[PDB]
């Protein structure tokens, strides 16, 4: 069907088994002093992570103070320096013999693709924390500084009435 | 066209009817006993005339064909469309005619053929009773 | 929006639920 | 064996839109491998056809905007029976088909063409397809009249009586 | 505000987008008389230098650009730090604050209170 | 919890004060001796 | 090879986020009348907290399963107004799930 | 004339139950 | 929480109001509490009134009969 | 409390039976507003006039499904099965009630 079944474990709990899931895990810690399914409560234990600390799924795999970078600017700078001159050279060979031409733009593109490698290592999300930083910490600034303004300009204006009833005594 | 233009008409009057009993029974107050037999009565007989003429005009309503308008829109409509497409029964008089056939549960044409005298029988036994006694 | 671009929706893909392997982990529920 | 009506039965392809995409091109194409496209039709005889020949108001609108559609006819006319044929599109998300199936009555004494006779009705809504009115009506009808008769036997539940008042609740 | 790396690539798509265009007019045009081309050309070349120089003005703005991400580290901890005792200091300007509002509002009753009884002292 | 109980203005307060304790009872009925009685009570 | 079981209840629950798959695992009577399934449910609230919650690919389901918890102690009854109010609702959702998680 | 039009009774909210079964290619 | 300082402002709101106007000597058994003020006429009545606003003139609140 | 919750019951009941009828004569008002457009201009909801210009519903032809013994048999035969039905919860309403 579009939707996949439930899993099947699913149906195997029923509020009994939640209710002597405690006896039943106090007895397997007992005898204990891929897990094999002997009993139907096991799944309700917590199943254990894996020693390689590795998920597969699709296809793919998956797994401290904010809780020479000019080398790589230099870098940056010839390759898009490099990339202009091979742009213009590469619109020569069309200009003069295209039939060839491709040779050379792939060639131009793999730069291209260093560049997007360039970009994977400065990779980004610690800026923008300082930039959320700075953007909190400069609104908490100014709401702090108009409070202490207006209620400094409260007592300067207690004051002034003071010394207005005091010089109509 | 007649026909559906005949079951539009008396189905709208129905659909009014159901409006009424509505707005008078959503009152905090419940009317008169005998206003709401009256207004049950109506209702439910031209319930009675509306499920009559739907069968009388089966053939013309058979014969018509569905399709949307070029003008309609389906892009910016297509749940409106949707709304009306749909037939499925209500789930809840499904399990009910399933429950009812799971009680109910050559030999059946027999049995019909005993339930054709069974009720033959009857409707003359009952007929002799009624005209053995003068009722004028 | 008419271009169905593969590994990248708001919400989990049907296409995604249907080619992943709790599909056929369904299907060989038996082999469990 | 239980089975649900084809008339509410919708069938969804995702691997299709994606590799090919919805088109008037490819509709066809698309309702080809659904269980409504009868394997009986002359269309798939002309497939067949075409790929041995290969290895070795605004329906006149639609008429005059496709040539496939007229290499539809000039392949269809010579055979005669139950086939698929297109009825109305608008882009880029609903296109519905005309399902009639046609009896080439070539004897002497009738002046008239290929007769056509409607079989079904299909709709294709975005990557959705559905296939009696007089079924929904009494369905509602019966499911109305279902409630009001649980609605008025509470009622008459509800219903006390008392001979020196009458009824009352 | 918008940030300097989206701003980044909102300038390497336009740049992308350029040449594209740039070298679409070229296939397209290359045979329009030779000034009027040439004069578009000129432009278009313009706009390319214009867009390079752009790229380097802003790759080069990147705070952080040539500061190493563990002095950043340090910062950013002390900074939550005397973030941590900024707030502990309001704590205590509001409370006092509080304090000298509610001495007010004491003085302010018992003004009231004097109006009151002296108003009706006679 | 308290945030929002603080952070409200008196013209909304109001109906809520009404509203916890029923028709009928005006947000003004409440005893101070009263309040710091139930005050007690919910403090132990 | 044979997924475990931390593959398929971890899809299990990022599938919960879909509106349509709800709609049609409460359309079933015995989905909801078997408390196996309601059982499970309540299992699976323990992956709000990390290193769990670190694995999650939408975490509009952690919500969804939550608003799921309250449906034991709300009636099925609202199957209909659920669409209608996971649409309405998403902004404040949405705001709760960043305040929870990105402050 | 017309005494008085119905009321728009449209029940958006009612779930449908159109039953979705051949999607598995 | 917000209670008791809320009806403290009350009472101090409404006994400025009350000092705003001339109240007659027949009136001048008054009490303020609980942001209410009680004029209690002997063998007459007892009048239990309180203000919304300093602007927003008196309104009535409770009335009990002696 | 009771009576108040029976109430909401039948009160609902009929909100949900009425609600599936509406849509029977949003469907049916669209020939004669095709066909007329002045008389049929009062029959659709204000919603429905304004989402689409009425013509909708237009006449059209289909044959009649050939017979045989195949579907009538068993309809009829079920018929009577939902007959007996009725007559056994008649004896019943009937019992209960006297």
């Amino acid at each position: 069907s579009l939707y996949p079944p439930p899993p099947p474990y699913v149906k195997f709990f029923t509020q009994s088994n939640l209710e002597k899931l405690p006896k039943y895990k106090e007895k397997k810690a007992a005898s204990a002093k891929e897990e094999e399914i002997t009993c139907a409560l096991d799944y309700l234990i917590p199943p254990p992570m894996p020693k390689n600390q590795q998920y597969r799924a699709f296809g793919s795999i998956w797994q401290e103070n904010e809780s020479n970078y000019q080398y790589k600017i230099q870098e940056l700078r010839k390759l898009l320096k490099s990339l202009l001159l091979n742009y213009l050279e590469l619109i020569g060979v069309l200009s003069i013999n295209p039939d060839m031409y491709e040779r050379k733009v792939e060639n131009i593109r793999t730069i291209l693709v260093n560049i997007h490698h360039l970009l994977n290592e400065y990779r980004q999300s610690r800026e923008s924390l300082i930039m959320l930083l700075e953007e909190q910490l400069e609104y908490k600034r100014g709401e702090i500084r108009e409070i202490e303004q207006v209620c400094k300009q409260v007592h300067d204006k207690l004051t002034s009435i003071q010394d207005t009833l005091r010089t109509g005594s | 066209g007649q026909a559906l233009d005949a079951v539009r008409m008396r189905l709208a009057q129905l659909t009014h009817s159901l409006r009424r009993i509505r707005d008078e029974m959503s009152k905090a107050e419940l009317p008169q006993w005998y206003t709401l037999q009256s207004q049950l009565n109506v209702t439910l007989s031209q319930l009675v005339s509306v499920t009559s003429t739907l069968q009388h005009f089966q053939e013309t309503l058979d014969s018509t064909v569905v399709y949307p308008l070029p003008k309609f829109p389906t892009t910016s409509h297509e749940s409106l469309v949707t709304t009306l497409l749909r037939k499925k029964n209500i789930p809840e008089v499904d399990e009910w005619m399933k429950y009812v056939r799971e009680t109910s549960g050559e030999e059946i044409e027999k049995l019909l053929q005993q339930d054709r005298e069974i009720t033959n029988w009857a409707r003359t036994t009952f007929r002799n009773e009624y005209g053995k006694h003068d009722f004028k | 929006k008419g271009a169905v671009g593969p590994n990248n929706f708001i919400w989990p893909a049907e296409d995604a639920l249907r080619r992943g392997m709790l599909a056929m982990a369904s299907l060989h529920s038996k082999e469990l | 064996m239980n089975v649900t009506p084809l008339d509410e039965l919708q069938w969804k392809s995702p691997e299709w839109i994606q590799v090919f995409g919805l088109r008037t091109e490819n509709v066809l194409d698309y309702f080809a491998e659904s269980p409504f496209f009868d394997k009986t039709s002359n269309n798939q005889v002309i497939k067949m056809q075409r790929q041995f020949s290969q290895l070795n108001p605004a329906r006149r609108q639609i008429l005059f905007k496709y040539p496939m559609y007229m290499q539809l006819e000039e392949e269809l006319m010579k055979l005669d029976g139950t086939e698929y044929v297109l009825s109305s599109v608008r882009e880029p998300d609903f296109w519905v088909i005309r399902k009639q199936r046609r009896t080439n009555n070539s004897g002497v004494g009738s002046a008239k063409g290929p007769e056509i006779i409607p079989l079904q009705d299909y709709y294709i809504i975005g990557a959705n397809i559905y296939q009696t009115i007089f079924k929904i009506v009494q369905s509602r009808l019966m499911s109305t009249s279902y409630h009001l008769n649980s609605t008025l036997e509470s009622l008459y539940d509800l219903i006390e009586f008392q001979p020196s008042q009458g009824v009352h609740y | 505000m918008t940030d300097r790396l989206t701003q980044l690539q909102i300038c390497l798509d336009q740049m992308t987008e350029q040449f594209c265009a740039t070298l679409n007019y070229i296939d397209k045009n290359h045979g329009v008389p030779p000034e009027e081309f040439s004069n578009t050309i000129d432009e278009l070349s313009t706009d390319i230098i214009l867009k390079t120089r752009q790229i380097n003005k802003l790759i080069d703005s990147l705070p952080g650009v040539d500061v190493s991400a563990e002095e950043q580290l340090r910062k950013i901890d002390m900074l939550q730090k005397k973030l941590v005792e900024v707030e502990d200091e309001k704590i205590e300007a509001i409370k006092k604050k509080e304090k000298l509002l509610r001495h007010v509002d004491s003085l302010i009753e018992d003004f009231v209170d004097g109006i009151a009884n002296s108003k009706k002292s006679t | 919890p308290h945030e929002i109980y603080g952070s409200m203005p008196l013209e909304q307060l109001i109906p809520i004060i009404l509203r916890q304790r029923g028709p009928g009872f005006k947000f003004v009925d409440l005893n101070e001796k009263e309040l710091q009685n139930e005050i007690k009570q919910l403090g132990s | 090879p044979l997924p475990t079981r931390f593959e398929v209840e971890l899809e299990f629950i990022q599938s919960l986020a879909n509106i349509q798959y709800v709609t049609y695992l409460l359309t079933q009577q015995q989905i909801w009348k078997s408390p196996n399934f309601k059982n499970y449910l309540k299992y699976l609230e323990y992956w709000c907290n990390p290193p769990y919650s670190q694995c999650i690919v939408y975490p509009n389901c952690l919500f969804i399963l939550k608003l799921l918890n309250g449906f034991m102690e709300s009636a099925l009854e609202g199957l209909d107004e659920l669409p209608k109010i996971i649409q309405l609702q998403g902004p404040q959702w949405m705001n709760e799930m960043v305040e929870r998680w990105a402050n | 004339p017309s005494y008085s039009p119905t009321s728009p009774s449209y029940s958006p909210t009612s779930p449908s139950y159109s039953p979705t079964s051949p999607s598995y290619s | 929480g917000l209670i008791l300082q809320r009806l403290k402002d009350l009472n101090l709101t409404v006994s400025i109001k009350i000092a705003l106007m001339n109240i007659p000597k027949p009136l001048n058994s008054y009490h303020i509490k609980n942001g209410r003020i009680y004029f209690t006429v002997p063998n007459e009545f007892e009048i239990q009134l309180s203000t919304v606003n300093r602007q927003s003139p008196l309104f009535f609140v409770d009335l009990k009969l002696l | 409390e009771q009576f108040v919750k029976r109430r909401r019951d039948m009160l609902e009941h009929i909100n949900l039976a009425m609600n599936e009828s509406s849509l029977a004569l949003e469907f049916v008002s669209l020939l004669l507003s095709s066909v007329k457009e002045s008389t049929g201009m009062s029959s659709m909801s204000p919603f429905l006039r304004k989402v689409v210009k009425p013509s909708s519903l237009n006449s059209d032809k289909i044959p009649y499904v050939a017979p045989t013994k195949k579907e009538y048999i068993e309809l009829d035969i079920l018929n009577k099965g939902w007959k007996l039905q009725s007559l056994n919860e008649s004896k019943d309403l009937l019992r209960a009630s006297f």
